[PDB]
RNA sequence: AAAAAUGUGAUCUUGCUUGUAAAUACAAUUUUGAGAGGUUAAUAAAUUACAAGUAGUGCUAUUUUUGUAUUUAGGUUAGCUAUUUAGCUUUACGUUCCAGGAUGCCUAGUGGCAGCCCCACAAUAUCCAGGAAGCCCUCUCUGCGGUUUUUCAGAUUAGGUAGUCGAAAAACCUAAGAAAUUUACCUGCU
RNA sequence: GCGCCGGCCAACUCCGUGCCAGCAGCCGCGGUAAUACGGAGGGCGC
RNA sequence: GCUGCAUGGCCGU
RNA sequence: UCUGGUCAGCAUGGC
RNA sequence: GGGAUGCGUAGGAUAGGUGGGAGCGCAAGCGCCGGUGAAAUACCACCCUUCCC
């Protein structure tokens, strides 16, 4: 039973691409002074028109969470834009993080997403014991049946401060 | 020339029509007002720095300024040579006066809600008593040029 | 330059030596040499004590500076003494520090004693070449002494030659001979060249006539 | 910095030559837009520090007390024109912007002012002119720049001089086939 | 009946026309108000 | 709506 | 004199 | 080789140097001494610079 009940593993927010911080160190600040960590990432694809071609990117993205820090946070998190919370925004796993999606190459790979819902918030939901599938072990296979679905996910949060809309 | 000479009636204060002219050259816009005042503070301003009188200290910074010769330009066969020559006594002057204005306006020191400080300045500063100031150096400067290319 | 050649030198000096059957008083035997071939300029000049081996036969002047036993040693030589009080008295009075100097060949100084010598007599002693050579406080200072007798130095100068003193006509011909070869042993190790450098030899007694080897 | 004392073998120091070490920065506006490529090819100035040799000078070579301190400073060796003062900017000769560092040199004083701690003025000459930008141009994306082919009759009613490349078209920029086709000053005959 | 009617050269208006069609001995005329082109009415000459 | 080269008038020079 | 400017002030031939 | 020659300052003075040196001389003088100086000088020598033969 409560095994079964859903609750929010790794959020983890993030920013756009580009240089962060460009006149100063920046861009960093916001992500800073919430939610207690400051990630930073880089990236790859040399030439980007209007991008950079540079090769290690300095590249903002940031964040990720734990228990209980994305809990106050994803607290005066969510009841923030959102202008449809859910429905259709998120899919078949449970939560996601979107907006409209533009046509693009998607599927093969491992799923990272341009998706941009917040400053691209991810909330994920997981329920169980899955840390099963995640950890370097015989990882086992989610079941597709204590998996988690959009309904229940549109549950749990809603349920809690703010209408799913 | 520009016109006939026009008499200037004298000043005021001390009927000197020198110090009318000089009073000319300060004004601008008619405000003939503002021009006088000006002078006057100037030389309440040489009173009190000066033991002198200040119409003794003007003429004498006038008699600096005046320049003795002059270059003008004309054209000789080749190139235009620069020939020294005297000038007008009537020149004198209002070079003179033109000079002691324009270096006074030069002057930093901003005193007095208006220019009237640097007048005062520019003028001891003219003397010889004090023979020195922006307004000599022209002078100066002029009558170096000439006697150069004598 | 051969052992031969030098007694031949210093009989024959002997020999001419006249005037009367030989003065009343004992003349001494200078050895002359002239170099050649070597630029004075540089560090080529020679400036240097020689032991001899037989003692000079005057036994070259000496100070002695220092205390009690070095001091008391002295005296019983007969050799000048220049106490330790007295230092600081000599730097600030040139006048007779100078006429010591020139007065002595060689100084002695107990060496404890250095600090306080060049720092007072130093600008004196130093440019002549006079600095004292230490010995220890509780050192025998006779066989020294004899031999700073019978020390000699030779100082080139700038000049290419060097006159030395080789001993007296008490002496015999051998030692005097040995004494020389000493001289000679400096220069042949000062340059390579060696003994090559020597121009020309000559000895002679006070009053007698040189004779070349 | 001043004072006193011990005292390293008294003692004492302005320099010349060789070896090693580090700064002197850089970015930006702007430029044909951007990145990459030799910001080249060249040759690297000079300031301080330690060692040795050497005239120097015997070489490393001390401790205690006192005021913040009572010390020297400041400038000076940038380019250009000029017969002097001066002036201009502020330093350029591969071209653009900028620092003056060595030695030696100058004022320690003169003039105005009631007075001054208040304002003005001197200084030779040799050393390197050094540092960054910057380099005909080339490749790529691919460039408000600018290519590729064709046609050219005829000015409310027509001509005389003529209008940025003579005009126009479509289009090319990884590709250039392909097709239509003006006017301003100014005027007329029976 | 025949030629001519812009000037030389005597005899003029409308319409058509539109650098066309045409005229022309010379100067020239016609590119939309042409006594200059073509017809018509009128006129001059013979 | 065209033609100030078909013009009046008026104006500039 | 400049085929100066204005038919867009008005007037006016022609289109 | 013989005769000349050697000018910072201080030092009675134009100190090229170095070794010997307490004396050389009837004396005068000269030196030591004293002193100045980085160095001391008579007298005996040797080594130099420049000039002459």
């Amino acid at each position: 039973n409560p095994m079964r009940d859903l609750k929010i593993e790794k959020l983890v927010l993030n920013i756009s691409v580009g240089e962060s911080g460009d006149r100063l160190t920046r861009a960093s600040k916001v992500l800073e002074q919430l939610s207690g960590q400051t990630p930073v990432q880089s990236k790859a694809r040399y030439t980007v028109r209007t991008f950079g071609i540079r090769r290690n990117e300095k590249i903002a993205v940031h964040v990720t969470v734990r228990g209980p820090k994305a809990e106050e946070i994803l607290e005066r998190g969510l009841k923030v834009k959102e202008y449809q919370l859910r429905d259709r925004n998120f899919s078949a796993t449970g939560n996601f993080g979107f907006g409209i999606d533009e046509h693009i190459d998607l599927g093969i790979k491992y799923d990272p997403s341009i998706g941009i819902f917040g400053m691209d918030f991810y909330v994920v939901m997981n329920r169980p014991g899955a840390r099963v599938t995640r950890r370097k072990r015989c990882k086992g296979t989610v079941g597709n049946s204590h998996k988690t679905t959009k309904e229940d996910t549109v549950s749990w949060f809603k349920q809690k401060y703010d209408a799913d809309v | 020339r520009y016109a006939n000479k026009r008499f200037r009636k004298a000043q005021c204060p001390i009927i000197e029509r020198l110090t009318n002219s000089l009073m000319m050259n300060g004004r601008n816009n008619g405000k003939k007002l503002k021009a006088v005042r000006i002078i006057k503070h100037t030389l309440d301003i040489i009173n009190v720095l000066t033991d002198q009188n200040p119409i003794q200290v003007v003429v004498d910074a006038i008699t600096n300024t005046g320049p003795r010769e002059d270059t003008t330009r004309v054209g000789g066969g080749g190139a235009a040579r620069r020939q020294a020559v005297d000038v007008s006594p009537l020149r004198r002057v209002n070079q003179a006066i033109a000079l002691l204005t324009i270096g006074a306006r030069e002057a930093a020191f901003r005193n007095i809600k208006t220019i009237a400080e640097t007048l005062a300045e520019e003028l001891i500063n003219a003397a010889k008593g004090s023979s020195t100031s922006y307004a000599i150096k022209k002078k100066d400067e002029l009558e170096r040029v000439a006697k150069s290319n004598r | 330059i051969t052992s031969s050649q030098v007694r031949e030198h210093v009989k024959e000096l002997l020999k001419y030596s006249n005037e009367t059957k030989k003065r009343n008083f004992l003349e001494t035997v200078e050895l002359q040499v002239g170099l050649k071939n070597y630029d004075p300029q540089r560090d080529k000049r020679f400036s240097g004590s020689l032991k001899l081996p037989n003692c000079p036969r005057p036994n070259m002047s000496i100070c002695i500076f220092g205390d009690a036993f070095d001091v008391d040693r002295a005296k019983s030589c007969g050799v000048d003494a220049m106490s330790v009080d007295d230092l600081k008295k000599l730097n600030k009075n040139k006048k007779l520090i100078k006429k010591l100097s020139k007065k002595y060949n060689a100084f002695i100084a107990s060496e404890v004693l250095i600090k306080q010598v060049p720092r007072l007599l130093g600008p004196q002693l130093s440019k002549a070449g006079k600095f004292p050579t230490p010995v220890s406080h509780n050192d025998d200072l006779y066989g020294k002494v004899t031999d700073v007798r019978s020390t000699i130095k030779f100082q080139l100068k700038k000049v290419l030659c060097l006159a030395v003193a080789v001993g007296n006509v008490e002496m015999e011909e051998d030692v005097l001979v040995n004494q020389i070869l000493m001289s000679v042993n400096f220069f042949v190790s000062l340059l390579k060249k060696n003994w090559q450098n020597v121009g020309s030899l000559v000895v002679k007694s006070s009053m007698g006539p040189a004779f070349r080897l």
